[PDB]
């Protein structure tokens, strides 16, 4: 009954990687931010706009209130 | 607000696609600049070829294919 | 079986209603699509492999006769996009319109579409159902009418009676003799249609009645020509005069009423100074009677009724609405002061 | 670095089932009063790494009675779509944010029947010619029993996409309104993926050591996938934005228990004797499926509880 | 733009492995049955009328509902009446 | 545009000599359903960009009858092969 | 990944039809359709419409093709062959295959070739022509299939499907 | 046809990010109400937005002072409010429900 | 022929899925929506036999709305107005 | 016919339960008043923009102020 417990802790740990990996990529690719999702064409229009006015070329950075004062 | 922030853009966008079109060639078999293809002098909505000319390097793909085939 | 034999028979006319009652190109797509799906089991019932080797030749013809129509339908979607049943706004589409539609009303092209189907079917009971497929696409042509290339429609009609006048000189199968001359009247009512589409249906109504009486008189015993020798002195001598009352009328002689549309077909066709074309058709219609003479010479002259087997028993067929049918098919030529007023 | 997300999902999922044939037997072992792999491991854990070496040493002799262009074509698609179906699946973040993906899983799984028709047909006679047909003929009957009751929960969850499916199950464990559907979900998914009660499943016996391993490796790939697909649908987990790690901790560990169920049901039951096997679908399953299909329409209407989208 | 660069790695990985499997590390130098046909035709009939059944969750965020209620139930009826006449004859199936 | 010119040649896979001929008669009925999807897509080009929003049912209801017509003629070729075993369209007995 | 990625699939979609246009010993004809219609499914997935093309996988490519592939085994029980391995197959495969690139060869590669064969320029973004942006309602194309006003279609088309079963509930 | 010049362009566009633009998003239009509905009649009732170019700047001008107003008086609970909703994913309005009161305690009070 | 049952008894079979601008379930128009509303207004009481000789104008710009035919002809020759003088200067305009 | 429900429910207890779900599903949407609350919500979901109109004399109702009690009351749901 004991020996099956190392059997569980191999294949089950082998699924822990990609959920950890992907959540440490898109978080890493946007600098500690989640990825902006786009499901409707009105939602994409913000990212199509805001990338052109972010600072140079990025959608994961913001301007804030202090931009135009 | 953003409606007023979009129509302002295309009046700018059509101008530099027209002002840089008037200065191309003043040919005797050339176009009268400012003509219309239609007869009815009204405001038709412009076409994707009229916003962006034959430039077509990245940014034109960045406009039409923006929502399409991913976020 | 006998419950759904009505239900299959019910949905055929349900198809051609939707063909008539619509303002929409996709419903008239569906219309004689489900008709072509409703005709197949009527061909089958006794499950003989000749009937299967006749319906499948009937099948993939009318499949294309469906599927070519939609290729015309998407063109005037790309050309002005309106879906009212009207002019097609493209001669490349109206060409694709008619000469696809002419398959189901089979013209002088698409030759063996009619006889190879109708011969080889054991169900000679009816097989009057191939009057419905003569009825439905005529109810589209009344609305396609004022956009046709005007030369294609008359070319198929002059050729129509030319082959149909020639086909039954080489025949004994009275099904094929009745498969032919179904090309004949379908050349005339196309040849009117550029000039007054009303009174086209006058040719259509007379053709229905004189074909309805023909197979009901053929549902006594006869399927072969020499089998029409052995009924005058065997089955009933009263049928021998009545079959001569119709074969001579459908040839078109003026004292009977079979001549009546061809009387009126010229009063419309001339007064628009087309003279050489009705003369070529009427002189071709002379040959339409030499099918019937050389056939009526067999049944009404007692040509050797051999094979001694006497029918002392009575007859119980279903002669449904039969005896009232050759009363407007003979003596109605005085009785039409205005058939072009109630129909038109 | 989008490419390194790809290789850190395809490669770490192969070891997820290459180390499962071990677990297949040990769970089978400790029911029968017997131990696992004893001499090689020591705890077993050194067994499949050596056995993976053998099937590429041992000579793959080819049939002279078959074509070659068709015979290796079915293992091409076997790793193709049965691994492609992993892609728009969240944990809690999917690789692709598809706007509709529940149709996309069924669109790929419908081509699973299109692989078995290859290998039996292009190879040989009888067994590989008639015996490989029936297995398509059972697995064509389990899409209508699959897709209809699938549609009956989208009526209440709200839409087609999978990202909204987590938020709508944050208080529920949605087996509770669909415990009749929970049987006919799990029974039907068991039957499609060719396992022990629903088995008749010559489409393997001709494969030597080379390409048998693929259609043993792809078939196992399906079975944890129907576990992970039932996992996000029925037994939804909690979500934390500030702590994404805590999602995946209690995510795969729930799918790993249902992974044992295919190993656990296999140790109980006999077969179903093919004539009954389709007879228990049309006569028995399917009329209840239409009834509950009518059930999940009227009740969100007669609640004024339509899910928003 | 990686969809389309997303599966291209997956399919080049499968066709790679067969070359190390079937190729270079090897180097060796129907009767007809009617009852097994009619179920495929029967399946495709119920395969069509679930695709017309398919657009339901978008058909709820809509206008006046009793049009969409009473008509969507009618397709299930035609899917069920089709069973019953066919239930009169299934064969050894 | 060129996207309309191709696909328009793709409609001319309904070549009639390769639509009822030659034998292996399943290859004939092959391009019949192959003539479908040359009309499903070609319609769905113009319906989609010119935002009609109402004729979206039209290509969907097209494919409903497209398989349903294709369902019928496949059944009859079994009835051909029921008494024969092979299709072989050069089979001909019933003449005109 | 270039600008011409939509058009270049369409030319590939043309050649999938030519693969079964002669006589591909009809088991490869199924493999002529799956390669075609999937690429044909790729063409529909542009231009806004996502949902309406993906069903063609299920209803036709998973639906019709399997039952299509379920035949040619219950019938045609002779010995098949790989196509192009004969001289009856390759006798016309190249003929229209030359014109498929020859149609592209001068539609726009010359300056003006000529009047009615140079009307449609290749590219560049006018193939889409979909600006400006839209709404947050749907695709749309998303609110596309409605059990509003079209109901006369559904009562007819469903009832046509019912009597299709009965005709196949009989003879076979 | 004709188009107006490069003049009556280059006016002060509100160069803010999309999250901080959707941050307030609710108190913004709910109190201005004079140029916007007039601009809607200028666009919906009468088409051709070339006779209609002037009031697109007027409603733009009102937003200029609007963010200048919130910056001068109460912005510290505002800057933390679009901080949490910047932590992305679908921009739900229930994750930042807690911090909403610290912003909204003074919008009815300070100004 | 066209019996028109739906005219007397006042229900529509469809009559809605007919033109480009009839229903639009959430008031979302089409691209050439503005020319349907004009071209119908031209010939309504016209009996269609003089309509091909009287209106003749609002059909044209409508038909060319659907294709943008000469617009594509006018735009393509700009690639021959410029872009044969590529090495002959005329960048026009400089970025941005 | 009273034992007819008790000589088939002890004989084939599968489709018997189906017809009971065929029942109790058609009848009840025409019964409880929770419906037509389904209609009031599904119409009061704003997709598009409510465009204002032009005044000329009247003014029957609804001046320019949005926060005035000038329109309907769908705010029962927030209180619900
Ligand atoms: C007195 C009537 C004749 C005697 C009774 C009828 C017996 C009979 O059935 O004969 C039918 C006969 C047809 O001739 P056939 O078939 O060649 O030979 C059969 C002879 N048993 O001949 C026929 O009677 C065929 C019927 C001829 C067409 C109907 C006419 C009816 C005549 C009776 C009414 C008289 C008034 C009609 C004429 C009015 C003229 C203004
Ligand atoms: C009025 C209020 C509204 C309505 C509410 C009513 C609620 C009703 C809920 C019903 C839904 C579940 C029932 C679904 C049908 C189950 C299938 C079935 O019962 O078939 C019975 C099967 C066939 O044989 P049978 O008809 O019984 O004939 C022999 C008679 N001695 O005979 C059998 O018994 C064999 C059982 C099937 C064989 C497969 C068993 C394999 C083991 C599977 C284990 C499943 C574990 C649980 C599922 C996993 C959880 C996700």
């Amino acid at each position: 009954w004991f020996e099956v417990l190392p059997g569980i802790a191999v294949m089950g740990v082998c699924l822990f990687i990609p959920g950890m990996a992907t959540a440490r990529i898109h978080r890493f690719s946007n600098g500690g931010k989640e990825k902006r999702v786009a499901h409707y064409p009105y939602q994409w229009y913000l990212m199509e706009r805001d990338r052109r006015v972010s600072g140079v070329n990025r959608s994961y950075v913001s301007k804030g209130l202090e931009n135009i004062d | 607000l953003l409606q007023a922030e979009k129509d302002r853009r295309v009046l700018q966008m059509l101008r530099e696609n027209l002002e840089e079109e008037a200065t191309v060639m003043k040919d005797v078999p050339g176009w009268k600049v400012g003509e219309s293809v239609f007869h009815t002098t009204r405001w038709v909505t412009p076409m994707m070829g009229e916003l962006y000319g034959l430039r077509a390097s990245e940014e034109v793909l960045s406009a039409t294919y923006g929502f399409i085939w991913y976020t | 079986n006998p419950i759904i034999f009505i239900i299959i028979l019910l949905t055929i006319m349900l198809g051609t209603i939707i063909v008539m009652i619509s303002s929409h190109w996709l419903l008239v797509w569906i219309g004689f699509e489900m008709n072509m799906l409703a005709i197949i089991p009527i061909m089958m019932k006794n499950h003989n492999p000749r009937a299967t080797e006749a319906s499948t030749k009937y099948f993939l013809t009318q499949s294309t006769a469906s599927m070519l129509l939609m290729m015309a339908v998407i063109i005037n979607l790309m050309f002005s996009g309106q879906w009212t049943v009207m002019k097609l706004f493209n001669p490349m589409a109206s060409m694709l319109m008619t000469m696809a539609l002419a398959m189901k009303l089979g013209m002088a092209p698409f030759h063996f579409w009619v006889p190879e189907v109708t011969q080889g079917i054991p169900l000679s009971s009816g097989l009057i159902l191939l009057t419905w497929q003569k009825l439905a696409p005529m109810s589209v042509l009344y609305q396609i009418f004022p956009s046709i290339n005007l030369n294609l429609i008359l070319t198929l009609s002059v050729l129509s009676i030319l082959i149909g006048g020639w086909g039954g000189l080489n025949q004994t199968q009275l099904r094929k003799i009745m498969a032919y001359s179904s090309i004949a009247h379908m050349g005339w009512m196309t040849a009117v249609l550029p000039y007054n589409p009303t009174m086209t249906l006058l040719n259509l109504i007379i053709y229905i009645i004189m074909t309805s009486t023909m197979f009901t008189m053929f549902m006594a015993n006869s399927t072969t020509t020499t089998l029409s020798l052995s009924h005058t002195w065997n089955k009933t001598p009263i049928m021998t005069v009545l079959i001569l009352a119709t074969l001579l009328s459908m040839g078109g002689l003026p004292p009977l009423s079979g001549f009546m549309p061809k009387w009126m077909i010229i009063q419309e066709m001339t007064k628009n100074n087309s003279i050489i074309l009705p003369t070529f058709m009427a002189i071709t219609a002379l040959l339409n009677l030499y099918f019937y003479m050389r056939l009526t010479y067999s049944t009404t002259l007692t040509m050797f009724p051999s094979t001694n087997n006497m029918k002392m028993k009575w007859q119980f067929p279903l002669m449904k609405k039969m005896t009232f049918l050759p009363t407007m098919v003979v003596l109605s030529t005085m009785m039409l002061p205005l058939t072009p007023m109630l129909s038109v | 670095m989008f490419m390194i997300n790809i290789l850190m999902l395809i490669i770490p999922i192969l070891l997820a089932v290459a180390f499962l044939t071990l677990v297949e037997r040990k769970v089978l072992g400790y029911m029968q009063l017997r131990k696992g792999p004893n001499v090689v491991g020591p705890y077993g854990l050194l067994q499949p790494i050596a056995d993976a070496i053998k099937l590429f040493i041992k000579e793959p002799l080819r049939p002279a009675t078959s074509s070659a262009s068709m015979f290796i074509l079915a293992p091409i698609m076997a790793l193709g779509l049965a691994l492609t179906m992993w892609i728009p699946l969240p944990m809690p973040y999917p690789l692709i944010n598809m706007n509709l993906g529940v149709l996309f899983m069924l669109a790929m799984s419908s081509l699973a029947v299109y692989s078995i028709l290859w290998s039996g047909w292009a190879s040989n006679s009888k067994y590989a010619l008639i015996g490989a047909l029936r297995a398509v003929a059972q697995t064509i009957s389990y899409e209508v029993t699959l897709a209809i009751i699938l549609l009956s929960v989208l009526l209440m969850s709200g839409s087609f996409t999978l990202s909204t499916l987590i938020t709508t199950q944050e208080q529920m464990w949605l087996i509770l309104p669909a415990w009749p559907l929970a049987m006919m979900w799990f029974i039907s998914t068991l039957a499609e993926t060719n396992r022990a009660p629903f088995d008749l499943t010559g489409f393997n016996v001709e494969y030597a050591a080379g390409p048998f391993a693929l259609f043993f490796m792809a078939e196992y790939a399906n079975i944890i996938m129907m576990n992970i697909f039932t996992a996000i649908l029925f037994l939804g987990t909690s979500h934390n934005p500030h702590m994404p790690e805590l999602y995946t901790i209690n995510f795969t560990i729930k799918s790993l228990l249902l992974t044992m169920s295919f190993l656990w049901i296999r140790a109980s039951y006999p077969r179903f004797r093919y004539d009954q096997l389709m007879h228990l679908l049309w006569k028995n399953f399917l009329p209840l499926t239409l009834a509950l299909c009518m059930w999940h329409v009227s009740l969100p209407i007669l609640t004024s509880g339509i899910p928003p989208q | 733009m990686n969809l389309m660069l997303a599966l291209l790695t997956n399919f080049t990985l499968a066709t790679l492995l067969v070359i190390i499997a079937f190729w270079l590390p090897q180097l060796n130098v129907l009767p007809f049955s009617m009852k097994f046909f009619l179920v495929a035709i029967t399946f495709l009939l119920f395969d069509l009328e679930i695709a017309l059944l398919l657009p339901l969750p978008w058909a709820s965020q809509t206008a006046n509902l009793n049009t969409m209620l009473t008509m969507a139930l009618f397709l299930i009826i035609l899917l069920a009446v089709s069973l019953a006449y066919e239930w009169t004859q299934k064969g050894l199936e | 545009s060129m996207v309309y010119m191709n696909i328009m040649m793709a409609f001319t896979v309904s070549l009639v000599g390769l639509l009822m001929y030659r034998s292996h008669l399943m290859s004939s009925l092959l391009c019949l359903e192959g003539m479908m999807l040359s009309l499903f897509v070609m319609a769905a080009l113009t319906i989609l960009n010119s935002h009609f929003t109402l004729a979206s049912m039209m290509p969907i209801i097209l494919l409903v009858f497209a398989a349903c017509e294709a369902a019928l003629g496949l059944s009859l070729l079994v009835m051909v092969s029921n008494t024969y075993g092979t299709d072989y369209v050069q089979n001909l007995n019933l003449l005109q | 990944m270039m600008l011409y990625i939509v058009f270049i699939l369409s030319v590939i979609f043309v050649m999938g039809f030519v693969g079964f246009s002669s006589k591909p010993s009809p088991i490869y004809g199924g493999l002529g359709l799956i390669v075609s219609g999937g690429v044909g499914c790729g063409i529909v997935l542009n231009f806004g419409g996502s949902f309406l093309g993906l069903m063609v996988f299920l209803i036709y490519l998973g639906g019709m093709m399997v039952v299509f592939g379920y035949t040619t085994a219950m019938a045609t029980e002779q010995y098949p062959e790989i196509w192009l391995s004969n001289k009856a197959v390759l006798g016309a495969f190249v003929t229209g295959l030359l014109m498929e690139f020859f149609m592209v060869y001068y539609v726009l590669k010359d300056k003006e070739v000529e009047v009615v064969f140079e009307f449609n320029g290749l590219g560049d973004w006018v193939i889409y022509d979909t600006g400006d942006s839209g709404f947050f309602s749907e695709e749309a194309m998303g609110i596309a299939a409605l059990y509003s006003y079209g109901t006369w279609l559904v009562i007819v088309t469903g009832w046509s499907l019912l009597i299709g079963v009965v005709v196949i509930m009989e003879i076979t | 046809v004709e188009l107006p010049s490069l003049e009556d362009l280059k006016v002060q566009e509100v160069k803010v990010s999309s999250s901080v633009l959707k941050a307030a998003a609710h108190h913004y239009g709910a109190q201005c109400d004079k140029p916007n509905k007039e601009f809607m009649l200028c666009r919906w009732e009468e088409k051709d937005p070339r006779r209609c170019l002037e009031e697109g700047k007027l409603v733009n001008q009102c937003a200029l002072e609007f963010f200048r107003q919130i910056k001068r008086h109460c912005a510290e609970p505002f800057t933390e409010y679009w901080t949490c909703i910047d932590y992305s994913g679908l921009q739900l309005f229930r994750r930042c429900r807690k911090q909403q009161a610290q912003f909204d305690e003074c919008v009815l009070d300070k100004l | 022929p066209f019996f028109d049952v739906q005219k007397r008894l006042g229900v529509d079979l469809d009559r809605w899925m007919t033109i480009q601008s009839a229903e639009q379930p959430h008031k979302i128009p089409s691209r050439c929506h503005a020319f349907e509303k004009e071209w119908i207004e031209c010939a309504h009481g016209i009996g269609s036999i003089r309509a091909e000789k009287e209106c003749k104008i609002e059909f044209e710009d409508f038909r060319e709305c659907l294709l943008r035919q000469k617009t594509m002809k006018r735009l393509h020759a700009i690639r021959r107005q410029r872009e044969k003088l590529i090495k002959e200067g005329k960048y026009t305009p400089p970025p941005h | 016919v009273a034992a007819f429900l008790k000589n088939v429910w002890a004989k084939e207890p599968v489709l018997v339960a189906s017809f009971a779900i065929a029942g109790l599903a058609v009848i009840l949407p025409t019964l409880s008043p929770y419906t037509k609350y389904s209609l009031m919500i599904n119409r009061a979901t704003p997709y598009n923009y409510p465009v204002p109109l032009r005044d000329d004399g009247n003014m029957p109702d609804v001046p320019s102020h949005p926060q005035d009690p000038q329109g309907p009351s769908l705010e029962w749901l927030k209180r619900l």
